[PDB]
């Protein structure tokens, strides 16, 4: 099957893509306010034929200019200068596409040329060039550069890191980077031929010896575990700490990582890790240094073996203090043993004679990300991440979103951070050369 | 935005067609 072309949407009145400013680790994202409606660039003309003379050797196409009159994600809508009516107006993906900005034509010694379907309205086009382009806004020459730097992967392959076990989410397994596609990185585990996808960014991926430092359930071949448990001796395929992305410091605690925070016992919400549809009651079973803390779903059956428990650091977005869904109108995942309508906190930490975790132990500030309910977006399919499908923000839960899939239930709508690594702009798959999966048909 | 907001530059422009060859005083954000 074909990736799904986004096309038929914007051709549509109404649509409404979220802003790649939206996304602060989509390509282009800092420079993204250098680009407005109005402005003037050069872009291919596809409306002529051989009327430039072409040396050989030198680049068979022709350029004229246009005024982008709407940007949906990387997708702009294209005027040609000198048309009268929206005929031939078009869309592209503005960091594939050739677009410059207005005099790189010239600095090559190349001449703009009129489309076809025009070029009789003036012999000399200057003086409506003039007319048209005089205190207009353009692109910054160095634009292009800008965006290039921002699509190398921080990864290459080769690299070994400590993941999380996707089999066994209690610990973090030895892997391998094989394949990066727009940051996305695949993980080949050790000794197996079975991994998974991630973004660079993604909190489930940490440095040689993460585990060890931390206190985090480790597997891995025999001599890394020796290496790790000496320390601390470095090798060449390691990944490092500074590749990885924090939102704390270690030196935020002391030297030794003792933190004193959320503690053992305590109750609060969180995002099922094996469930992202899922928001249920969850219990701190361990509490790890530097701020990272083994929890347990409580929606899970029994079980005394810990193997289902899952690291979540307590500066994560992904965990929530209790009280969190019916404060928002969440339908909240009742933990196993109770009933939609038999289910309440001030119920349930009395047959458990537990504590919820004070509101002072998260840390959840609230940005004006800019996401709103009904805008589009290309988002990765958080059971299968492999896949990047058409997604639309369901619901605005301050920083929290809920995400549908087009063409799906909403059974599968997933929980994601306003600042998630797994949701990217409108025409995000095409600049990064990834798989776009469109409605079911 | 820009000119309003942040930072903003005037930018002469060269433009060839196949008629001959001219100026357009333009402006870029940075």
């Amino acid at each position: 099957t074909h990736s799904y072309d986004w096309l038929p949407r914007l051709s549509k009145e109404n649509f409404n893509a979220a802003p790649v400013t939206c996304f602060p680790h989509a390509p282009g994202c800092e420079v993204w306010d250098n680009l407005g409606v109005g402005m003037k660039v050069e872009v291919e003309n596809t409306d002529c034929d051989s009327i430039e003379v072409i040396q050989p050797g030198q680049t068979p196409t022709s350029f004229w200019v246009a005024t982008i009159l709407e940007i949906k994600g990387y997708k702009a809508l294209m005027s040609y200068e000198g048309f009268d009516t929206d005929s031939h107006d078009f869309w592209v993906n503005l960091c594939n596409a050739e677009v410059h900005s207005v005099g790189w034509c010239a600095t090559r010694g190349k001449p703009l040329i009129p489309p076809r379907t025009i070029e009789h309205k003036y012999k000399d086009w200057k003086d409506f060039l003039v007319g048209r382009l005089s205190g207009a806004r353009t692109l910054p020459s160095n634009f292009y550069n800008k965006i290039n730097d921002s699509l190398q992967s921080r990864f290459r392959l080769g690299l070994n890191l400590e993941c999380v076990d996707k089999d066994r989410i209690s610990q973090v397994r030895l892997a391998t980077v094989t394949k990066i596609v727009g940051k996305r990185l695949f993980l080949r585990y050790f000794d197996s031929d079975d991994g998974f996808w991630c973004h660079e960014d993604s909190p489930i991926i940490h440095p040689v010896g993460w585990a060890t430092t931390v206190g985090h359930n480790l597997a891995a071949p025999q001599d890394y575990l020796e290496r790790m448990l000496a320390g601390i001796e470095v090798h060449e395929d390691d990944a490092t700490i500074e590749l990885f992305k924090m939102n704390f410091t270690f030196d935020e605690y002391y030297s030794d990582g003792k933190t004193n925070s959320f503690v053992e016992g305590m109750k609060l919400e969180a995002v099922d890790p094996l469930n992202l549809s899922s928001i249920c009651p969850a219990t701190v079973m361990a509490v790890l240094k530097f701020g990272y803390m083994m929890i347990r779903i409580d929606s899970y059956q029994p079980d005394a073996s810990g193997s289902d428990w899952f690291c979540y650091h307590e500066k994560s977005p992904c965990i929530f203090p209790a009280g969190f869904c019916s404060v928002n109108n969440i339908s909240v995942t009742p933990p196993n043993g109770y009933d939609s309508r038999t289910f309440t906190w001030e119920g349930y930490l009395r047959d458990t004679g537990a504590v919820a975790a004070g509101q002072h132990l998260f840390h959840r500030i609230i940005p004006d990300h800019g996401f709103e309910v009904g805008m589009s977006l290309e988002c990765a399919d958080l059971m299968d991440p492999r896949l990047v499908c058409v997604a639309t923000v369901a619901r605005v839960v301050g920083r929290l979103l809920k995400v549908h899939f087009d063409g799906w239930t909403d059974e599968y709508d997933q929980w994601l951070d306003c600042e998630s690594a797994d949701i990217y702009p409108v025409g995000w798959c095409v600049l990064v050369n990834h798989k776009l999966e469109g409605p079911p048909r | 935005a820009g000119m309003a907001s942040r930072r903003w530059e005037q930018k002469l422009v060269h433009i060839k067609t196949m008629e001959g060859e001219f100026s357009v005083t333009m402006w870029a954000s940075g």
